[PDB]
């Protein structure tokens, strides 16, 4: 495109993979905060770091389910941003004009001698 | 000694066996409608076999 | 050596003579001769194939 | 020759680990990919959907 | 005394840098005349 | 201690390397185990690959490119090597009353 | 370099400790009148 | 290409190393051939390697116009905004060197 | 990568393993290996994953700190002789180098400050752990509050510029440049301290002498160079404002590099004077960088490579007299021809390789910053010559005064020497030699 | 690991406040139990 | 603090009036809810067993009616100047709301009473006071729009809370005066965003809760008490003395995050000196915390011999260990957040 469209900018039009870690990323880092959290709590009581592994499990479930909720959530949450920015950029037509793309043979500007 | 001696051994094996029974390559034009892989690009076994199978391309980077 | 250590006249004069002096001539001659030579090469006195460093 | 005891089995876990790096970086290289021979330099003439990819 | 000559063969080499080859026999007899080359000659003398 | 004590030394007074101070097996262990991690790994066939690594940096596709374009430019005769960047005709300088009072650094 | 430097940084920071626990060894009385003035060019300046 | 654009950047800065490397070794394949004669014409180098030598000095006359001064971070239009100001100063003052 | 992070995180679990020392430092070398194999980046970012790239300077500098990690597993037996704890010893090292490799191959401004300034804390624990002084209060507070107050501003420097810019990428960054005085001090100053300048080295050779043997491989193996790597990513977007006040900071180096070398041969302990010997090098590194030419930058590069292995090593030297002779006084370390005389080729070969030598690396650095700094000006021939001569007379001296001369009467028995120090002294230097074969690896990253 | 914190070292640290002066050199500790 | 239930009566009731005050849509409802939360917070700070508490509760109470009364005394002045709750022009009657409101909170040119109220209390009032007493004042400092009284204090609150905590050796008085520099942090953010302020707050309440936990269960109020403190292993008192280097702001450690989001809307907000004038004077609060950890860094201490038994609650210990890892390990939790935006 030679314009510079502030619409097109935000608005997606889907060509955008997400990663492997991307969905998977918080509920297994919470999963493991949990098991350490578990593993601290039996370190400072001078337990086994092991001894009593349902505490571990009911940890990395709780921080499973809730990283997938609150990833649920930022999804929705930075959704709704790009819906915001979108209607207030089609709101306001003045403020954020469309720009003409300058190639570099056009602009003339200082190359900082090194000598 | 030891240990410098049993790095060279097998080293020298793979450099005679790479040189005597394969041997470099011969450089010549690229034919119309080729279109050469990366590994191509090199003449000696060893780096064509080090940028074959375990150095990614420069086309894959850039 | 701090503890030791008081702001005299005779320190400051080493201090000053010892360090700051060498480090301020040193300075302003580096930055004289450089002006001295950004002028010319800016103004236009010297030739393409007569300028020294080319790093060629 | 190299000397390595009972204790040699627990060094799976860094090989298991780079294991995992090689797979995410595998992973990585499969999705960043949409310049993959549509570049002005490393250019494929029409037909590029029948050929190969190049990596 | 051998560290002041390793200084001048690097003062040397920093003027060389203008012709860019250290290989100093195949511009001898060509730049005989010039300012960097008397440079040069000066600065190893002064190291041999 | 006598003189038959010396001649003929006890297996157990056993000088120790630089890795383990408290019995020998760990020693010969640690001791060859990082020889081998360290000269004939990381110096010898690390070495010999990055003898035999590909041209990384294009110092060598410079070097046949070099022979291969001063082949083709004295044949032309044109420039042996090229002073400008682009073609003087086809970049659009501006006009002197389009810089007004620009700085033009040469 | 330790005097415009870490040393005199620390003897200075201490000087500056040490005297600000002289004002805080007073009574109440003493902060709630400092409030009671910075209320009182407050209210003066509400005038004018 | 236009200023927004990263991607065009990325290949003219990369053909502008390749074609600096292949420059380079244009001066070098240059100076060597003045070597090669000093070597193989040994008492008579004076007459012979001349023209090899003027080939050579226009060589580096012209490297250091394209690459020349540009320092240790060298893009593509970097270069481009030099022959710019190179191309203005030689049409209102003259050739560089005889300058105002 | 994400293979070489992730094999130091599976093996952080090493360290909680009892009897577990000696494993740690085979993977950190087989690691090292693995990273000798990945060789395949040009001067852009290649092995794109995520935020985690690298190019040649990177790859490089995670080379190099993986060697001095590696090594400093290698050199700290002292640690494993004792029942001083090898768990958190182990988990620090680890700790530090992950952050290391994470700091170095960041393909951003921002990530590199965090990871960088989270190198800090594992080398301030190092410190007043495991060092052998009561001065380790001193060391760890200078080095951390002289970090910390000239790093600090540079964090709002680098949200300027995100502002400015927009992005946080080198090479979008590189794009543009700024004209301004302020960010260019807070982009610099914390470098400038980083790498010892004259002025403000001070954290330098009072926390080198009081720290452990360790703490001086991570001080002068490669956080003299994180400083190094900062203005070799900041310099590219300041070339304007930089060429303005250059000239301030040459001169400051150069002639503190002059005083230093100076100094040096007024220094009464051997660690101490390669701490000193850590400023003059990288004054020199500091004056070639601010000229912004090829040579400059290449140069530079090649002797921070080639600093970080031979003041390590000379850092490991002066640690084999210390646990035998009881003390770091030059005065006690003399004459030790007679008693370790086959350390005296490792003291020679490595006191050696800190000035200008024959087979080196560091002589490539040299004769490629010396290039740009007599391009710079003709007016520091003067100096560069006074301070390449001092810089041999000093490190001359350490050698020997060492090593050479009467022995020191009423010296106790201590052990003969170890072929685990031999070891460790072989592969500070044989990397200086077989380098400068394939050095247009470790010198060409542009 | 051959120097470590001596009474010496935390005698510094055994007074009403950090720095002493002439008046709080006078003073004395709070109780341990902090009533 | 839980002797009785009627402790956790007060704590409700204190916890409904700090509510209605920081809900109230009038200035005079505010006060309300100020009064209630006062009520509820005399009889807590007070105590038989400690002689000081008492005294300090009278200091409390005249501080704090001094300051609502003014409050009070400034909003109906500008209910007589302009009879909505808003103003169009800021001007003096805004001036003395937000000086009573600094009395409240304990800004530096009004702090006095502070930490020397906090040389005489207990751990936990000491949790309610920098912590919830701190919610109903900074919440309605965000209503008024004055940029220079908000500016002096927060220049003085960071070099007069840093400076003043270095010759403290009580640890109560010594973190009294670093939650003055950390309220110094949240006035910053105060002018800039009503968010970010809720950021740094929350993880600076975190942190107060995991750092005044462990001078709580082990009943620690000295500098050289933290010496005579026995761990049966040391390097579990070196890894729990890191929550003093995650509050000084260090990164890989959480408590690098509130500041730095500070540090990124500020220089956002073009105001560089005072950002540079709060981090120059951030250092000296990381140094009195590094004096705390003169007793864990170093691995080997000479050791009163007498005690051999650590003796902790298990419940509040419990709840100590699991803020502990969010404290050093609460970086991995940036990719799960989504409240910065
Ligand atoms: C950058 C850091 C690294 C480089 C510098 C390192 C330290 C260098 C020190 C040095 O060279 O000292 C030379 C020299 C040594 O003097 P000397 O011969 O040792 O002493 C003779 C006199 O006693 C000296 O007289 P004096 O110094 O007592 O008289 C002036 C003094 C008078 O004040 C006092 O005597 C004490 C007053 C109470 C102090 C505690 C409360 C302060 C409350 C804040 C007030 C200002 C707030 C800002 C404005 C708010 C409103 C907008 O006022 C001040 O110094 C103002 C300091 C304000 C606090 C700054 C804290 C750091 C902020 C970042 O000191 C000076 O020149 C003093 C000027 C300040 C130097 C830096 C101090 C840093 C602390
Ligand atoms: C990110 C890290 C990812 C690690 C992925 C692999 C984890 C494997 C954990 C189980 C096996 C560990 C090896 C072993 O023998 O453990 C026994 C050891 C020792 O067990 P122990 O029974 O000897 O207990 C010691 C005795 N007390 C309790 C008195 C101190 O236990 C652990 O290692 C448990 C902790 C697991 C830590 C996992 C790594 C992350 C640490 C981050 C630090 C910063
Ligand atoms: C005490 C913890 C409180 C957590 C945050 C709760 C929500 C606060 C809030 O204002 O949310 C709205 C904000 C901003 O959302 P908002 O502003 O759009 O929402 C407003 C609208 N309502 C309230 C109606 C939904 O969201 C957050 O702050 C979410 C941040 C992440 C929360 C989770 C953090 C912890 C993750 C797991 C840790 C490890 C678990 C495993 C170990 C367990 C050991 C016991
Ligand atoms: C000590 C810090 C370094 C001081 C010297 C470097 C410096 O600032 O050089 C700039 C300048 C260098 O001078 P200059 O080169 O800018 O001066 C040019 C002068 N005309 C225009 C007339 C040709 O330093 C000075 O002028 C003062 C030097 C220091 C004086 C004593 C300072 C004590 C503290
Ligand atoms: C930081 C340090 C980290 C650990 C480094 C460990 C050593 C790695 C050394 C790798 C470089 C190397 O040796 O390259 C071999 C080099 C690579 O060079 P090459 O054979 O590829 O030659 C082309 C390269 N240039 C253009 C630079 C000449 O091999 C040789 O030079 C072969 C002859 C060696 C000389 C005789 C040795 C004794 C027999
Ligand atoms: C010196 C410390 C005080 C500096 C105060 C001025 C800063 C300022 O406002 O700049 C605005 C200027 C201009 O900002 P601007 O470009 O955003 O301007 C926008 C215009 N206004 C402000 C009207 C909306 O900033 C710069 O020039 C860029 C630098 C930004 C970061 C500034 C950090 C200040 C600290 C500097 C420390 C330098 C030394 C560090 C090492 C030693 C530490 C002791
Ligand atoms: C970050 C800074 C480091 C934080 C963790 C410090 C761990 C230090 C360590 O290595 O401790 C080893 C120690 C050995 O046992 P020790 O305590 O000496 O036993 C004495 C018995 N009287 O103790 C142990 O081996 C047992 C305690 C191990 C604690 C492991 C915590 C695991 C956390 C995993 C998740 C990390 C975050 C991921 C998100
Ligand atoms: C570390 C040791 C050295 C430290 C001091 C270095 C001082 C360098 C001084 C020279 C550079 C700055 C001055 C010149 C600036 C540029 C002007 C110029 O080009 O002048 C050249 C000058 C005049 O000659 P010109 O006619 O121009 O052409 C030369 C051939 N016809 O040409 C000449 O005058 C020709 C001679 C030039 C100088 C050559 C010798 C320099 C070194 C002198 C010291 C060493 C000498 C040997 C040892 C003696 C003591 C033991
Ligand atoms: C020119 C650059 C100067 C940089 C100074 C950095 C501060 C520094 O290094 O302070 C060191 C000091 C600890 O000094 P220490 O060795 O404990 O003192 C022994 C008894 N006099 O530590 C301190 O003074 C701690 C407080 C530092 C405050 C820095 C910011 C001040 C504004
Ligand atoms: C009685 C004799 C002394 C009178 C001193 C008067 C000082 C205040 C003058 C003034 O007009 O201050 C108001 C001003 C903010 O008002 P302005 O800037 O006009 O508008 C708001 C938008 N910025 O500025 C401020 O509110 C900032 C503070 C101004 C200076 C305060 C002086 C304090 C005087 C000592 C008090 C000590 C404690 C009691
Ligand atoms: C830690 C170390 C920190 C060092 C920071 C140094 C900051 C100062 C830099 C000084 C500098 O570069 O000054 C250059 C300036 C001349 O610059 P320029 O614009 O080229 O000259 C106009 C010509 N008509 O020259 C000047 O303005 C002259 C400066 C004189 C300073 C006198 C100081 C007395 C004490």
């Amino acid at each position: 495109s030679a314009v510079n469209d502030p619409l097109e900018l935000l608005t997606n039009k889907g060509t955008h993979e997400p990663s492997f870690l991307s969905p998977i990323w918080n509920p297994i880092a919470c999963g493991v905060a949990g098991v350490g959290a578990a593993i601290f709590i039996n370190w400072g009581f001078r337990k086994p770091v092991f001894s009593g592994i349902q505490k571990h499990i009911a940890f990395g479930a709780i921080g499973v389910g809730a990283g997938a909720y609150f990833d649920q959530k930022r999804n929705e949450y930075l959704a709704k941003r790009d819906a915001v920015l979108r209607h207030y950029i089609e709101l306001h037509p003045d403020d954020f004009p469309v720009k003409e793309r300058k190639t570099y043979g056009q602009v003339l500007e200082s190359w900082v001698p090194v000598r | 000694h030891f240990y410098v001696m049993l790095g060279v051994i097998p080293v020298t094996a793979l450099v005679l066996y790479a040189n005597i029974f394969v041997g470099p390559a011969q450089l010549a034009e690229i034919p119309e409608g080729y279109e050469p892989k990366h590994w191509e690009y090199e003449k000696h076994p060893i780096s064509r076999f080090i940028s074959r199978y375990i150095l990614n391309s420069d086309q894959q980077n850039y | 050596n701090y503890e030791h250590f008081k702001p005299t006249g005779k320190s400051f004069r080493t201090g000053l003579f010892a360090v700051v002096l060498p480090i301020a001539l040193y300075a302003w001659a580096l930055k004289a001769e450089r002006d001295g030579r950004e002028e010319k090469y800016r103004t236009g006195q010297v030739a393409y194939k007569d300028r020294q460093f080319k790093f060629i | 020759v190299l000397g390595l005891d009972k204790r040699a089995l627990w060094g799976a876990l860094p090989l298991l680990g780079f294991a995992i790096g090689h797979f995410l970086d595998k992973k990585e290289t499969e999705r960043m990919t949409m310049f993959r021979d549509k570049s002005a330099l490393y250019g494929r003439p029409a037909g590029s959907e029948g050929k190969a990819p190049s990596w | 005394s051998n560290r002041i000559g390793d200084v001048a063969l690097l003062l040397s080499i920093a003027w060389m840098l203008n012709y860019g080859s250290w290989n100093y026999i195949f511009y001898l007899e060509i730049m005989q005349n010039e300012f960097e080359m008397l440079m040069i000659g000066s600065l190893v003398m002064l190291a041999a | 201690l006598t003189t038959e004590d010396f001649a003929n030394p006890s297996p157990k007074n056993w000088q120790s390397y630089g890795f383990d101070y408290k019995d020998q097996v760990e020693d010969r262990k640690a001791t060859k185990s990082t020889f081998f991690v360290t000269v004939t790994l990381c110096l010898v066939w690390g070495s010999f690959y990055w003898a035999y690594l590909p041209d990384t940096q294009f110092r060598n596709w410079a070097q046949r490119e070099g022979f291969l374009e001063l082949r083709r430019r004295e044949l032309a005769g044109v420039d042996l090597v090229s002073p400008n960047y682009v073609d003087p005709a086809s970049i659009t300088l501006p006009s002197d009353e389009d810089l007004g009072d620009t700085e033009i650094i040469i | 370099s330790e005097y415009f430097g870490g040393q005199h940084l620390y003897q200075k920071l201490s000087m500056y400790s040490k005297t600000l626990f002289l004002m805080h060894n007073n009574s109440l009385k003493i902060y709630l009148l400092l409030f009671v003035f910075w209320i009182l060019i407050l209210l003066i300046l509400l005038f004018l | 290409c236009y200023t927004d654009d990263a991607v065009c950047r990325f290949e003219a800065d990369q053909q502008f190393r390749r074609d600096r490397m292949v420059d380079n070794e244009i001066v070098n394949i240059l100076r060597q051939r003045f070597e090669d004669c000093t070597l193989y014409e040994a008492p008579d180098h004076m007459v012979k390697c001349r023209p090899l030598m003027d080939q050579y000095e226009k060589a580096t006359e012209n490297w250091f116009i394209k690459y020349g001064d540009l320092g240790g971070y060298a893009n593509a239009k970097t270069a481009y905004m030099k022959q710019k100001h190179r191309l203005i100063w030689e049409r209102r003052h003259g050739p560089v060197g005889s300058g105002m | 990568m994400l293979k070489i992070i992730f094999f130091l995180l599976f093996l952080i679990p090493f360290c909680f393993i009892n009897n577990m020392y000696w494993m740690v430092q085979i993977m950190m070398f087989f690691i090292s290996f693995i990273f000798l194999l990945m060789n395949n980046f040009m001067n852009y970012w290649s092995e794109i994953s995520y935020f985690l790239g690298c190019d040649m300077l990177s790859y490089g500098l995670i080379l190099l700190s993986l060697w001095i990690c590696s090594l400093m597993l290698l050199a700290s037996e002292m640690i494993n002789k004792h029942n001083n704890y090898k768990n958190l010893f182990l988990l620090n090292i680890i700790i530090l180098l992950l952050l290391l490799i994470l700091t170095f191959s960041s393909m951003s401004l921002f990530m590199f400050y965090l990871f960088f300034e989270s190198s800090l804390i594992p080398t301030l624990f190092l410190i007043l752990g495991w060092g052998y002084q009561p001065e380790r209060l001193q060391a760890g507070l200078y080095l951390l509050f002289y970090t910390l107050l000239v790093s600090l501003p540079m964090l709002i420097g680098i949200f300027y510029v995100m502002n400015k810019i927009g992005s946080m990428n080198f090479y979008l960054m590189n794009n543009f440049m700024f004209n301004y005085d302020l960010l260019y001090f807070c982009l610099l100053c914390a470098f400038l301290v980083k790498m010892p300048m004259f002025l403000v080295h001070l954290w330098l050779p009072k926390a080198h002498v009081e720290a452990p043997v360790s703490g001086s491989m991570i001080l002068a193996g490669i956080m003299l160079k994180l400083g190094g790597y900062g203005m070799l990513r900041v310099i590219s977007f300041l070339q304007l404002m930089n060429l303005k006040y250059s000239f301030v900071w040459i001169s400051i180096s150069l002639v503190g590099g002059v005083l230093v070398s100076l100094v040096c041969l007024r220094q009464t302990d051997l660690k101490a004077l390669i701490a000193y010997s850590s400023v003059a090098h990288m004054g020199i590194v500091l004056s070639g960088l601010l000229t912004m030419t090829y040579w400059g930058l290449c140069g530079s590069y090649t002797l921070m490579i080639a600093h970080g292995l031979c003041s390590s090593g000379l850092f490991c030297l002066a640690n084999v007299s210390y646990e035998r002779l009881g003390s770091r006084s030059m005065l006690i370390n003399k004459g030790l021809l007679n008693f370790m005389p086959s350390m005296t080729l490792w003291w020679f070969l490595l006191s050696s390789a800190n000035m200008a030598a024959p087979p080196t690396l560091n002589l490539l650095g040299e004769i490629s910053l010396l290039n740009s700094i007599v391009s710079w000006s003709w007016i520091s021939m003067i100096l560069l010559s006074f301070l390449s001569f001092f810089s041999a007379a000093y490190t001359l001296y350490l050698y020997s005064f060492s090593q050479h001369g009467k022995l020191f009467s009423g010296v106790y028995s201590f052990s003969s020497g170890k072929i685990r120090e031999y070891l460790l002294m072989l592969l500070h230097w044989l990397p200086l030699n077989l380098l400068i074969l394939k050095s247009e690896s470790f010198m060409l990253w542009l | 690991a051959k120097w470590y914190p001596d009474p010496e070292f935390m005698k510094q640290f055994s007074g009403p406040v950090m720095y002493p002066d002439e008046v709080t050199s006078l003073w004395t500790v709070p109780p341990w139990n902090s009533k | 603090m839980f002797n009785n239930s009627s402790k956790i009566l007060f704590i409700t009731i204190m916890i409904i009036g700090t509510l209605i005050t920081v809900t109230s849509n009038s200035w005079l409802g505010a006060w309300m809810g100020l009064e209630i939360n006062l009520l509820s917070f005399i009889p807590l700070l007070s105590d038989n067993n400690n002689l000081m508490s008492t005294e300090a509760s009278l200091k409390y109470f005249l501080t704090q009616v001094l300051a609502s009364t003014v409050l009070l005394f400034s909003s109906i002045l500008l209910m007589l100047k302009n009879n909505m709750n808003n103003e169009i022009n800021e001007s003096f009657t805004s001036m003395i709301i937000m000086s009573a409101l600094l009395l409240k909170s304990g800004a530096a040119p009004f702090h006095f009473w502070f930490p020397n109220m906090m040389e005489g209390l207990t751990w936990m009032n000491a949790l309610m006071l920098m912590t919830w007493q701190k919610i109903a004042p900074l919440m309605l400092i965000s209503y008024l729009n004055i940029k220079y009284l908000l500016l002096i204090s927060v220049i003085l609150s960071v070099i007069i809370g840093a400076i003043g905590g270095l010759n403290q050796t009580s640890l109560r008085k010594l973190m009294a005066f670093s939650s003055i520099n950390h309220l110094g942090w949240m006035l910053s953010s105060l002018m800039i965003s009503e968010s970010i302020w809720l950021i740094y707050f929350f993880f600076y309440s975190f942190l107060s809760f995991v750092l005044t936990f462990m001078f709580n269960i082990f009943k620690l109020f000295h500098l050289n008490q933290l010496f005579s403190w026995f761990v049966n292993s040391k390097i579990l008192k070196f890894t729990l003395f890191m929550n003093f280097l995650s509050l000084g702001g260090l990164p890989p450690f959480l408590g690098f995050l509130p500041k730095w989001l500070v540090i990124q809307q500020l220089t956002l907000c073009n105001q560089y000196f005072m950002l540079t004038l709060m981090m120059m004077s951030t250092l000296i609060t990381l140094f009195f915390y590094l004096r705390i950890c003169y007793s864990a860094f170093m691995m080997n201490y000479f050791e009163n011999n007498w005690i051999m038994k650590m003796n902790m609650n298990s419940i509040n210990y419990n709840m100590y260990m699991i803020m502990t890892f969010f404290s050093i390990f609460g970086l991995f939790l940036i990719s799960l957040f989504y409240f910065m935006f």
